């Protein structure tokens, strides 16, 4: 029950499933802990989950996992708890939790058949990393028997683009692995850029792996419309203003970031299982939903 | 009064041989749709609602397909009567036949088989009305026509038209085709008729959307010698000594009505209707609710029906239904 099995359980969950983005694996292991909490209280369980989420954040440096923890903490006390015994509470609470599981699973399919009608046929799609959601929405748009190419970057620190290609060409799509530093070159010849995200900031822009922003900026100067996909929970109450501002609990794992931010001035169309958005709408939606 | 339109679905320019073997001429698929459909959508656009179609040769297939017409639905605005008569082979007899059953009440708009058009006759229709009943039957016919230029591929090597007309009331003065006439012949009959300006034109199409009047069924019955509309018009233009009651011509400027005749004409009109030259009419409007004619219009005049599974790298520059 102690924190040892929690962290190693997150590890095992992510190991038996590299196909499950870190966030959902975290939330899963979190529900698992809530099951075998072996406590009988209300707040004495809130403290447990807060501490556990702190540990998970201190293990995996992604925004996804800690953000999902925040949102789970929210969505266990959403309406009147009907506090009756501090035990049946736990039952109804974890019920809403497994419903949260449901929506988080549905997220991808939802966003795919929400987006795969956004790709005009016969244009070049320029992703940026091993964005599971990007791969899925593409896979969809292909399944609708369309025609379009793929330029992928390689997001230097770790080979991401190589992996995305190796897994996308398995769908037999025209694929071309640019060298991420070369984005300014192929930026002339692709129309619109779908890019995976790993956390949405509360003013509309997104936070994502090393190169995102610079790609972003290029893909605005040339007016080439700029897309983005991110499901619900990766919303975050972090409002930087300068690339130096993004918290440093994320920026690591000589000195080189792993994630960075793009101003919402640039992001031209979101994609959230909540529906099509408009970055200011990400704000409005975040203040409303978060609760 | 209602606006009833005689119509014959066998244009006797029987040129689409051997193609006429399998399915008749009119039923032809121009853009995966019946030409006769195009015609009917036209008739509905100008707002006529009691159309009397006619097909002698191969009327069977005609009814076979037209039972499911855009206008053979009970909800339709047009009523249709495929009088399956196989006696005539010249329009003369069908006009004397619409005489023979008093079908046309008055002020009808006869039309050949497969005119492609978008024309609103109502301007014409009303001016016809005016100079026919503010003039009391002095008219018999008010030809309608569409301005063009000779060089266009609308006038194939086969058929053009050249016409003398007046300019005051725009009445016809002579009509004649020009299959290889390096010169022409106009009588001073024109001017001994009147000394106030006469016009000759070679820039009107073979629109073949003659407005007429059941007394045209008269002029055909009273003299059993006409077999086509040109027979009619030249007979009446020479028989002006007495009992002519001449044709009141009129040209449009913004529309496109062509009585497709030959395979070249079908070529020209198909690859101009794909270019939307007639719009409202184009298959992405799917004007016939017929299901499989869902046409998902797309980039750069590329049309595309549903489920085309277009091949990899198959370029398609333009106008591909």
């Amino acid at each position: 029950m102690d924190d040892k099995e929690l962290i190693e359980y997150f590890k095992s969950q992510m190991k038996e499933d590299p196909d499950m983005a870190s966030a959902v694996a975290a939330i899963r292991t979190l529900l698992e802990f809530l099951k075998r909490d072996k406590g009988e209280t209300i707040q004495g369980l809130r403290a447990n989950l807060t501490s556990a989420i702190e540990t998970l954040c201190g293990v995996d440096s992604s925004v996804a996992v800690s953000s999902g923890g925040e949102l789970f903490l929210r969505f266990i006390s959403l309406a009147s708890l009907e506090y009756s015994d501090y035990s049946k509470c736990k039952k109804i609470m974890i019920e809403r939790g497994e419903l949260f599981l449901r929506r988080i699973s549905l997220s991808r399919n939802k966003i795919a058949d929400l987006c795969h009608t956004f790709i005009k046929d016969g244009a070049t799609i320029l992703t940026h990393a091993y964005s599971r959601v990007v791969l899925r929405v593409l896979e969809a748009a292909v399944a609708a028997k369309k025609r379009f190419s793929v330029y992928v970057t390689e997001s230097q620190p770790d080979l991401s683009g190589k992996k995305m290609a190796k897994a996308l060409c398995h769908l037999n799509v025209p694929v071309t692995v640019v060298l991420d530093a070369a984005v300014g070159y192929i930026m002339e010849k692709a129309d619109l850029v779908i890019v995976g995200a790993e956390g949405v900031v509360e003013n509309g822009g997104i936070i994502n792996k090393i190169g995102t922003n610079q790609m972003a900026v290029c893909a605005k100067a040339q007016n080439k419309p700029f897309y983005v996909v991110a499901e619900s929970f990766k919303f975050v109450r972090l409002f930087p203003l300068n690339q130096q501002d993004v918290p440093d609990k994320f920026k690591y794992k000589e000195e080189h970031p792993w994630v960075d931010y793009t101003a919402p001035s640039l992001i031209t169309l979101l994609f959230t299982d909540l529906g099509v958005l408009t970055p200011s709408a990400v704000s409005d939606e975040l203040i409303k939903l978060y609760l | 009064p209602p606006l009833q339109a005689v119509l014959v679905a066998d244009s006797f320019d029987r040129r689409f041989f051997p193609i006429s073997k399998d399915q008749p001429r009119v039923l032809l698929p121009l853009a995966n749709v019946a030409l006769i459909d195009y015609t009917l959508e036209f008739l509905t656009a100008t707002g006529v609602q009691e159309t009397f179609v006619f097909c002698c040769w191969k009327a069977a297939q005609i009814k076979e397909h037209l039972l499911k017409s855009k206008w053979c639905r009970p909800t339709s605005l047009n009523v249709v009567r495929i009088i399956t008569s196989e006696l005539y082979r010249s329009l003369g007899d069908v006009l004397r036949d619409v005489d023979a059953k008093a079908l046309v009440r008055s002020d009808f708009l006869l039309v050949y088989g497969d005119v492609i058009s978008n024309i609103n006759i109502t301007r014409a229709l009303e001016e016809h009305r005016l100079r026919r009943k503010l003039e009391k039957n002095v008219s018999v016919m008010t030809m309608i026509f569409k301005e063009s230029s000779p060089s266009h591929p609308t006038r194939c090597h086969e058929d053009n038209v050249v016409v003398a007309v007046d300019s005051t009331t725009n009445r016809v003065l002579h009509f004649q085709k020009t299959q290889g006439l390096r010169r022409f012949a106009f009588p001073l009959s024109l001017f001994q008729g009147s000394s106030d300006g006469v016009e000759v034109r070679y820039d009107l199409l073979d629109c073949h959307i003659s407005i007429c009047s059941p007394q045209v069924a008269q002029l055909f019955t009273d003299n059993f010698d006409y077999q086509t509309r040109d027979d009619f018009v030249r007979g009446l233009l020479v028989n002006e000594e007495i009992l002519g009651n001449q044709i009141h011509m009129h040209v449009t400027a913004k529309e496109y009505g062509a009585r497709v005749s030959n395979l070249h004409m079908y070529s020209a009109v198909c690859a101009d209707v794909i270019r939307r030259w007639v719009y409202p009419l184009t298959p992405e409007a799917n004007f016939t609710d017929s299901t499989t004619q869902s046409c998902t219009h797309s980039r750069h005049n590329i049309y595309r029906g549903p489920e085309v599974s277009l091949g990899h790298g198959s370029i398609l520059e333009e106008n591909v239904l």
